[PDB]
This record gives structure tokens, C-alpha cells and sequence, in this order.
């Protein structure tokens, strides 16, 4: 239930090895791209914002997990 | 025991100086002989040199420095048993109600140490009642703290009375209604009302025992009444293995009185104008309330907000301890639904998949979801009009309205007013009803024909009677 | 046709404004409460330093 | 260095108490500045004395009082701060035409950190003075600089 | 035996402690005098701390009090002079002339303290003050007996308000007056002293129509406190023994409250109400009861009051609001708008306003005014957002009369010839009642807003209708 | 119990300083726990510590601090 | 700083992260010391102490010590005495609030809360 919009990591940021480098080189920056598009959607009517919007919505749904069952 | 002469009387803070050997231990109860009855003073510091600093439980008037004092050997001892029920007792364990000395086979101290780690609520437990709304959407638990909300005299009395009634059937148990900040005019009315609705009987034993802490008695007598009722409950739990339900009134006036106790003793009352030993006192109070192996005390407490704030220190300290909140409101009462419970504001942290089994949680989520979706739809459905309803949308409307009516209990406490025979609907039987309504197997049964009935069995009758 | 759209439009705009102002009433209410609480504590402390000295 | 560039030093006197230098000397600097002004006044000449800022004199006097054990008042400032400000400001008088009509003019200044006007010190000064020349932060932005 | 010797023990600002000798037996409310180069420093005993040692408040300078220097015991409170020959002279807080014309003449003297008159002495009002200012006269008039209070912030023309009332009312009435200046600037004293000397309210021969008592703020906090008790005593003398109404005036009475607050902390009395003396109610209470109508004289005070931070929901003004009979509220905004005075129309309230006391017509007219303005203020919101043409025709007309009324509060003064430069007006009570009524009845909505701007009485309103047309 | 059902209690330490417990016990609660954690740390071994919740520790210490006449914030 | 400024004749530069710590530790020792804590809780000897440290890294004729001083805003209140007496010894500021840092704006300088006397 963590906002990455309010979270930050300074000189504590490291735990990203190659696997977690390739697949996205930090999913948090992209999910602070979602914050913008969804800021002014409720941005563009252009396919670029709508593609991010569509990704951001799918991603937020995908996070949802059950309590005391980790992966 | 040892004897000594009063050497101060500043405020309601009396210091007593004793003949040299030792002083009373801390928390002990001292008895003062005077022509003002007795005054029981409780030690809350040792100043040294065989002197004490005490708080008062009885008004401080008709004292003189030089009156002889007696040390009991420990805390104030309140009577316990099943010969104390239906009778009102003040902080010293003696009648206000004037029905003749309240005495029983055993007495026990108001201050006690909380049970071991091993003997606490360590696994989940479920405390079954008769109300559908509580048992589905916020399950009362054993050693559970459920903080009541809303005002007094709109349903509040009816709600308290109901649960006292349910417990006797369920276990054989007892309750003790403890009133902190109690107004004496109101107190007579609650004892007379409690007689009428059948939970206090003028001949022998009863159910609930009443503990009143008047405002015309010092701050300590408001503070220690909560402890006074607890001892009674525990006696049933430990030595007779019976489950109990312990009410508190307003938790603002427990806080209000404790600030005075702090400020007066020497201490600073800083905690946004309240005591800094507040958290630690709730910690002592609400950690002797728990499920032991023989029985369990459960507590219903009442939250009073200071000026409509849930961001204040006193609401905040309470909200951490509390595991569920039950929210009575008036809107509900005006639609002819008694209990006054709000199923939108009925929530527990003991409403889970693994605490009440999977089925109970998953029906509760749907029952919550229908009503939530019905509300969102209803905003623009009223404005647009009731004919700009979708086929899809009116399916949500229909289900919700079936659920809304079905909740009501024509229960025994409010029986006189509607005229309809009482109901107790057990927790397993609540869950089961909700399963058939979810699959729409009663979408042949009209919406309004769910009016004033309980379980699955009950609404078979109303359906026939509406048609007839 | 224009006048009908206009009167319909103002209803829609002004509804969305009722909600927008509401979201802001609730946010200034949270500040209001926090703000009163700090004043009370800061008042208290002044007395305490005085009594003490 | 700005005054000496614009040739405004040949009538100007500068009285100073920098931050590093002690709290006694900080209290004492407005009151010793008053006297240099009063000499002009007395002789029938004119002067104008800027006392910037008196809010920090109150802090000087606060340090002074609390370590001589004078009980804190409203917001820790001592219960006689007003008496300081009053006795200083009124030596900006005009005199009778026997004495030559000399008058000391005063401009006190209150540099406020939050801009609160319900603080003890800003109130205290407002009463004493005959007029107010409110300067605001917002109006700086808006393009009136100073 | 009473020692006539004390030796000073601790000078800590205004607080001066004395070490009296064997047998003295100190008593509170006495006066100790210390010989000094600045005269005789008077100390009013406000504690004994035990064993012949007082803790006192100074009324004169302590920047030259020498320790070890002999302190006589005088006893009781100091005694000022009272009479009718005490008029139009400037009297110091310690009772001494700073107007420098030999001593302030006497017959009898009384002390700066006086016990407050009992219930049996008290009697009601029956006379109605008329100030000649159209807003005060219609929406809240004062009556003799009253404890008037000029609440406002700073910049709302506090001195000027107080000045106006002396220019009119003071000459008019048959009684003498007392002007008392509590803790005020050296400019303001001199402004009051020149302006009224010329106007003949101050005269070098006695038996005037004002008194002057100037106590100033460059004197210690105790002096500012007991300048007020001093002037008041002149007024009690009028009232009882010499049987004459007083139209007392005091200025600024916040300097009296603020003064008690300063010496409160230091005497040990920890602040209460946040930064104020814990003895706020009783000090006020004692002060206010002396100023009243009894079996003889009627001493009707006009008191200036300063609201700090322009906020009047703060505990120091609010306590006072109770203590004063006939409040007015003034504000920065109204003064700047060109509406003289800055008195607000709905916030000027009396507890001496009855429908019979000021007569039924008057009452009904002032109520209509209170309604029309209140509709105007409710409508301000609608007009901001909705616009002015989405108002009903009844509403639109109320806006229009309310604007006429709003500019019908504006009257220039002689003592506000430092603002407009147009002399003052005198407006009779009946003339206010009749001209406001006419607007409201709809028969006098032919008159524009600017012809009610800058007018006197009725005659004036008619005269201004013609002038603008040409 | 939760940990003992899921097979994991034996590689964890639990420290308790309840709310019924006296004001120094709560204060000293985090500093002691971290002493056990440092012993694991300084054997070059990796460790973890969760201090739940330090704000209630701040409260426990507050009563002590207030009686010790140390400034309020 | 003084060693580089004077003796070695150099113009210096200086960075500090955070001088709030100086102010705050001194507030802790002040009760024990024998001193009455002033408004908010801060020490009464505050102005004199802070002045001396910032005049020990001053613009001398042997070396000009350009300072960047960071005061961590206490409890989101910048009007409090520890950040406020800092402005006294300053000619320029670049005031930073957390809100503008979080939205994705680095450096987090408020543009509506900056002033300078090094701008003309």
C-alpha cells in the first residue's frame, strides 16, 4: 500500500542486480509517470498518455495481494 | 496495623505521617475515621520519612490534621460473586441504591496484575450474539475491544440491554455496566429501565451489576470505578469459568478525571492538556481484559470525541487498543431498523479469511460491496431520475434493498414498541442466510417482505403473511 | 439550441464545483484541527516554565 | 560602503551591536543611540533615528532577564518589555520655540519571522507609534521592490 | 513603635523591596517614600513578604535608587486634590502639577482608592445622551449612568473619535468633566491640551468644564496603573459631595489592562488567560462600579479600548465587552472607505437600548436599517459569483437603499480636518430618526448615494440633492 | 503464534515491553534488542531489527523527561 | 577554516550539513546548565552563540569564506528560532520544501520563497 510518490531512497538505494536492471531500471520512476497522466486525466487524449494510463491501471491492479502470503 | 496522624489537607490531596517503622506500600487503601462516614485514600507516592501522598475517593471536608489513620494492608476491596448483581455500587463497593449492605462471601482488590503471556488471547476466538449485523460485518470476539459510537437515548440503551440478554442464553453469563462520569438523575432512570426490560430482577439474582461513578465524588472515584467492575467480571472468569461483557461509558470522562489525578499528585498534566501517563493506564486496564483458559472478559467501551476530532491524543490512544468499531446512528432508526447499526461503518480487524474461516469473510465482502455500489449508483440515479436506471444498475439496487431490510431484529429489548416477538440469530446462521440471497434464490420474495425478521427460517413466514 | 446547452452545461459545471469545493473543505478541516492542537500545547508550556522557575 | 559612494556620510552616525557581540551590548545599543539623537534635538537642530530592529533587542533583554531569574511572560519575553520600548520612542519630541523647535524623529522597525501580529512584541510597538507603514511579502513578488 | 527607617534590599526593575526595622508591622496599600534627586519616589505596598519586608511597585524612577537609602513610612494610599478648583489644570499621577502654576488648589483631598458604591446607593438611568453623530444616535445611543466603550483596532481614528465627543457634548451639558490620559504619547497630550485651550474647556482659572490628568508611558508600569485611580477620584467628588454630573473620559484603557499584566508576573502571580493578569475581572470590576449613577451625580464615562491584532474574539477584549454598557466596534476598512466614523452599523450595540426608552418610531427605524444592511451583506456573496442581475426586484431595491444608508453614516468632523478639512456638524436625535425613515419608506430613493455622502442633518440632505444636479 | 504456524519462530527473537509495563522498561526496550542484534552483526553475520513503534517509546520516555524538567518540543 | 583564511592567506569555501544540529544540542544542554528555556523550547543564549560561530568564518581581507549553511527545518515550521536567526546572518536564500522535492523537482528550491541582495 506504498506510494512511490512519497517514498524515496537516497544512499540507501541499492538492491538492483542485473535481473532487476534489465526488466525495468526502476519501475518507480515509470509509476511516477502514471501519477502525472492520471493527475490531469481526472492527461492527453493522445495515444502516448493513454498507453501509460492503460499500463499504470493494469499495473496497480496486479500489485494486489493477500495479507501474510508473500511471493 | 500501624497508625498515624494526618499531616496535610491541601486540596483533595491528604498526606499522612505514621509512627516510625515503615509506611504503607504503594496502591494500598487507608481508612480514616470521621463523622463523614469513612474516607478511603489510595497511596500514589511515598514522600519518604514515613509520610505518603494520596488521592481521594470521597469528598474532602470534615478533615482535621491529627485524625488517626489505619492501613488496611492493600487496595480497596470490592465485593464479588453472584450476590452483588442488579445493585448499584459506588467506588468503595457499598450501596448508593440503599437496598442494604452489599456484601458477598468474597471481596477482591481493585488493582490486580494482568495474566501471564501464556494465558492471554493467543489464538482467535469468536463471541456469538443474536444480532445479524454485528456477527457478519464486525464479529465480536472474546477479549475483543469494540468501541461504541453515537449518542445516548436514540438506541444506545436498547443496544446495551440486548447484548446482556444474548449472553445469558449463549453461556450463562453476566455483565457489569460501569458508568464513568455518571449523572445521578440518569442513573435512577437506567436502573428502573433495566428492571422493566428484564435484565435486573427485584427478587434474587439478576444478569448485569451496576457500577456508578457520580461527579459529586472526587476524580479518583470516576477513575477507579472502571477497575471496580473489572474485578467482578474476573471472578466469574477465573473461579467460575464464565464469559462476561464489560461496558464502559464515555472514555472522554475516564480521560478528564485522570488529568486531574496527574496534575494534583505533583506531576505535570502535559499531553495536550491531559495526563502523560494516559497510554500506560489504558495499558493496565485493557490488558487484564482477555481470554484465559477458563473464561473470558470482553469489553465494549464508548468513544466520545472532544470536539469532533479523531486526530486528538485521547481518541488516538483508544483507537490503537480497539479491534472493532460499531457505529449506531439515527438515520437508520428513522427508516424503522432496530439495531441502529451502520453496515457501512461496521468494521473489525478480526474480520479476516483466517479468523472466521474463508466463507464468512467472502460473504461479508459481497454484502459490503452491494451496499457500496448501490450508494454510488444512487447519487446520479436520484438526480437523473429513477427511470434512467440501467438493467445492470437496477440489479444492484434490488439486491441491496433486500439486504437492508433483512438485517433488522424485532429483538426482545425493543419488543414492546414494534409489538413483534424477540430474535436471537447465531453467527453460523447469519452467514448461511446471506449465501442464498447472493445467488438470488429469493428474488421471487418481495423486497419489503424481508421486513423485521432474522435468520433464513424467519423470512419464510413474512413472505406468506405479506401475500396473505 | 445554444441556450438549452448553456443552461444544461452550468448544471454540470456547478455540480463538479460542489464536489471540488467539498474535497477542499475536508482538506482545510484536517489543517484546522492540527493547528488548534499545537496552539493548546504551546500555551500550556509557557505556564509550566513560569511555575517551575 | 553604499553610503560613502552616495555621499550620505557627513551627517550620518552609525550605532552598532553585531550578532557575535554580547547580549548586554545588544540591549544597550538603541539606548546609547537615543542620546546622540537627543543632543541634536536639544540644540534646536533635527535628526531622525532608525532603530532597526527592536524585536532583536527584546530577545537581548530576554536573555538578560532569564539568567537573572525574572519569570517568563507571554512567549518567554519578560513582563516589562513594553516599558523599554515606550521610554525610548517618546524621546522623539519637538520642543517649544524657546529651545529652537528641534525634534528627534524615530523610525522603529520590527522584523517579524512568521508575520504574526498576535505576538506580544509587535502589538506592543503598534500602540506606542502614531502611524504604521506596513510592508508585506506578497507585494515584493508582485514587482514592488523594495 | 513604627520605624521611619527602611533600607532598600532589592531593585529589580519596578519591584523595590524595603527592610523595615523592629515593630513596624507592614500593611498593604501604604505609601513609602524615598528621597531621591528626581523628587520623592512613591512606592505603593502591594505585598509584605514577612518579617517587616515589603515588595512594592514604583510610581517614579528607579534608575537612581540607591540601596541603603532611608525609606520613610507615610501610610495608606497617596492623596491627590479634588474640588472645583482642580479643573483645567494638568495633574500628575503622584498628584503634582506639570502645568507649573503653583500647587493644584485644594479644599479637601481624598485618596486615589475608593470603595465601590453599595446596591442601596445605585440608581437607574433616565437621561439620553445625544452625540450628534448619525450612526451612534440611530443604532446605539448612550444614556447617563453608562460605561461606554469605543472598541477598535489601530488606525480607525481612536483619538479623533474621543475628540469629537468633547467638541460637541462637553460644551453642551451643564456639568463639569474629567479627562484622564492613561499611558499615552507626548504628541497626543499636547494635541488635546492646545485644541481644548482654544475651545475654552481648559482655562487657567479654575471652575472649568474639564480636568486634565496626564499620566504617560515613559513612567514605570505602576504609574500608568494608578493615573486612572487618580482621575476617577475627582469624578467621585463631583458626584457625591459637590452633586454635579460628570461626563468623564478616559483614554486608552488597554494601557491600564496591559500595565497590570506587566507587574503581575513579577509579583509572582503567574499569568492567566494567556499573557494577562489573573486579576483581570476584579480590577475591571472595581473600576467600573465607581463610575455610575447613584442618589446624586451621574458619572458617565467614555472609555477608549484597543483590540489587539484587530481580532475581538481574543480574551482581553471579550472580558471587557461584558463590563461595558454601550459598545461600538470600529475597523480599518471603514475609515479608509471615506465613511467617517469607522463605527460599524450592526455591531454598535447598547444594553441601554429599549423600544420605549428611545421611543417606538426610533426603534422601528433602526431595526429596518439593521435588516436592510444584513440583507445587503447576505447578498454580497450572491453578487460576487452569481452576478447582480440574478437578484429579485425586491432584493435589487434593498441593495440600492442599503448603499444610500451605507453612505448616510458619513459625516465629517472638525477634529477630522486632518482628513477631509470640512468642519463638524451637529445632528439632533429626531432629525436622524426622520431622514433614515424616509429612505426606507421609498419616498426618498429619488436622492442619490453621494448626496447622503458628507451631510449633517436633514436640511443638509436636501441641499446636496441640488448641488450635484448642477 | 502466527510465526509458529508458519514455521519461522525459531529464527526470530521477540522482545516485549507492553503498555501495562513501567515507563523505563519501554524506554530501554529498543536499546536492549539492538544489543542482541549487534552480537549477530559483529560475528560478520547479517541481521535485521524492526523497532515497532518508536513513537510509543517516545511517549514512554516523555513522562520520565517531563518529570526530569527537560524542554518540551 | 580560520587556519586556511589567515595564516595560509587563502580564500576558502565552506559547506555545512546541518547547522541545526549545533542549535539543537545546545538547547538540550541549557536546562542542565542553569538556564530557563525560551519560546518553543529553544535556549535563551541562542543569538549570541550562533553569531560567534558564523563570524568565525567571516569575510576578512586575507580570505573570503563563501558559506553554504543548511538548517534542517524543524517539524515543518521555518518561523521557529533555529532557522529564523539564520536569516540574520544571510544575504541570499534558496528555501526548499519537501512537497516540491517529492513531485519530481530536483533542486527543491521554492521559486516563490527566495530573495537575494546579491541580485540587482
Amino acid at each position: 500500500a506504498i506510494n512511490v510518490g512519497l517514498s524515496v531512497s537516497r544512499v540507501g538505494s541499492a538492491a538492483q542486480v542485473k535481473a532487476l536492471k534489465q526488466v525495468a531500471g526502476s519501475l518507480k520512476l515509470f509509476l511516477a509517470q502514471y501519477r502525472e497522466v492520471a493527475a490531469f486525466a481526472q492527461s492527453d487524449l493522445d495515444a502516448s498518455t493513454k498507453q501509460t494510463l492503460v499500463r499504470g491501471e493494469r499495473l496497480t491492479q496486479l500489485l494486489k495481494q493477500n495479507q501474510y502470503s508473500p511471493l | 496495623p500501624i497508625t498515624g496522624k494526618v499531616t496535610a489537607v491541601i486540596g483533595a490531596i491528604v498526606d499522612v505521617h505514621f509512627e516510625q517503622s515503615e509506611l504503607p506500600a504503594i496502591l494500598n487503601a487507608l481508612e480514616i475515621k470521621t463523622p463523614q462516614g469513612k474516607l478511603v485514600l489510595e497511596v500514589a507516592q511515598h514522600l519518604g520519612e514515613n509520610t505518603v501522598r494520596t488521592i481521594a475517593m470521597d469528598g474532602t471536608e470534615g478533615l482535621v490534621r491529627g485524625e488517626k489513620v489505619l492501613d488496611t494492608g492493600g487496595p480497596i476491596s470490592v465485593p464479588v460473586g453472584r450476590e452483588t448483581l442488579g445493585r448499584i455500587i459506588n467506588v468503595i463497593g457499598e450501596p448508593i441504591d440503599e437496598r442494604g449492605p452489599i456484601k458477598s462471601k468474597l471481596r477482591k482488590p481493585i488493582h490486580a496484575d494482568p495474566p501471564s503471556f501464556a494465558e492471554q488471547s493467543t489464538s482467535a476466538e469468536i463471541l456469538e450474539t443474536g444480532i445479524k449485523v454485528v456477527d457478519l460485518l464486525a464479529p465480536y470476539a472474546r477479549g475483543g475491544k469494540i468501541g461504541l459510537f453515537g449518542g445516548a437515548g436514540v438506541g444506545k440503551t436498547v443496544f446495551i440491554q440486548e447484548l446482556i440478554n444474548n449472553i445469558a442464553k449463549a453461556h450463562g453469563g453476566f455483565s457489569v455496566f460501569t458508568g464513568v462520569g455518571e449523572r445521578t438523575r440518569e442513573g435512577n432512570d437506567l436502573y428502573r429501565e433495566m428492571k422493566e426490560t428484564g435484565v435486573i430482577n427485584l427478587e434474587g439474582e439478576s444478569k448485569v451489576a451496576l457500577v456508578f461513578g457520580q461527579m459529586n465524588e472526587p476524580p479518583g472515584a470516576r477513575a477507579r470505578v472502571a477497575l471496580t467492575g473489572l474485578t467482578i467480571a474476573e471472578y466469574f472468569r477465573d473461579e467460575e469459568g464464565q464469559d462476561v461483557l464489560l461496558f464502559i461509558d464515555n472514555i472522554f470522562r475516564f480521560t478528564q478525571a485522570g488529568s486531574e489525578v496527574s496534575a494534583l499528585l505533583g506531576r505535570i498534566p502535559s499531553a495536550v492538556g491531559y495526563q502523560p501517563t494516559l497510554a500506560t493506564d489504558m495499558g493496565l486496564l485493557q490488558e487484564r481484559i482477555t481470554t484465559t483458559k477458563k473464561g473470558s472478559v470482553t469489553s465494549v467501551q464508548a468513544v466520545y470525541v472532544p470536539a469532533d476530532d479523531l486526530t486528538d491524543p485521547a481518541p488516538a490512544t483508544t483507537f490503537a487498543h480497539l479491534d472493532a468499531t460499531t457505529v449506531l446512528s439515527r438515520g437508520i432508526s428513522e427508516l424503522g431498523i432496530y439495531p441502529a447499526v451502520d453496515p457501512l461503518d461496521s468494521k473489525s480487524r478480526l474480520l479476516d479469511a483466517a479468523v472466521v474461516g474463508q466463507e464468512h469473510y467472502d460473504v461479508a465482502s459481497k454484502v459490503q460491496e452491494t451496499l457500496q455500489t448501490y450508494k454510488s449508483l444512487q447519487d446520479i440515479i436520484a438526480i437523473l431520475g429513477m427511470d434512467e436506471l440501467s438493467e445492470q444498475d437496477k440489479l444492484t439496487v434490488e439486491r441491496a434493498r433486500k439486504i437492508q431490510r433483512f438485517l433488522s431484529q424485532p429483538f426482545a429489548v425493543a419488543e414492546v414498541f414494534t409489538g413483534i416477538p424477540g430474535k436471537l440469530v447465531r453467527l453460523k446462521d447469519t452467514v448461511a442466510s446471506f449465501k442464498a440471497v447472493l445467488e438470488g434464490k429469493y428474488d421471487n420474495i418481495p423486497e419489503h417482505a424481508f421486513y423485521m425478521v432474522g435468520g433464513i427460517e424467519d423470512v419464510v413466514a413474512k413472505a406468506e403473511k405479506l401475500a396473505a | 439550441q445554444g441556450y438549452a446547452a448553456e443552461i444544461s452545461a452550468r448544471r454540470n459545471a456547478m455540480d463538479n464545483a460542489s464536489k471540488n469545493a467539498g474535497d477542499m473543505i475536508n482538506r482545510y478541516s484536517i489543517l484546522y484541527n492540527r493547528t488548534r492542537q499545537a496552539v493548546i500545547t504551546n500555551e500550556l508550556v509557557d505556564i509550566i516554565t513560569g511555575a517551575s522557575s | 560602503q553604499t553610503l560613502e559612494q552616495h555621499d550620505a556620510m557627513k551627517y550620518s552616525i552609525i550605532v552598532a551591536a553585531t550578532a557575535s557581540e554580547a547580549a548586554p551590548l545588544q540591549y544597550l545599543a538603541p539606548f546609547t543611540a537615543a542620546s546622540i539623537g537627543e543632543w541634536f534635538r536639544d540644540n534646536g537642530k533635527h535628526a531622525l533615528i532608525v532603530y532597526d530592529d527592536l524585536s532583536k533587542q527584546a530577545v537581548a533583554y530576554r536573555q538578560l532577564s532569564l539568567l537573572l531569574r525574572r519569570p517568563p511572560g507571554r512567549e518567554a519575553y519578560p513582563g516589562d518589555v513594553f516599558y523599554l520600548h515606550s521610554r525610548l520612542l517618546e524621546r522623539a519630541a519637538k520642543l517649544s520655540e524657546k529651545e529652537g523647535s528641534g525634534s528627534l524623529t524615530a523610525l522603529p522597525v520590527i522584523e517579524t519571522q512568521g508575520g504574526d501580529v498576535s505576538a506580544y512584541i509587535p502589538t506592543n510597538v503598534i500602540s506606542i507609534t502614531d502611524g504604521q507603514i506596513f510592508l508585506e511579502a506578497e507585494l515584493f513578488y508582485k514587482g514592488i521592490r523594495p
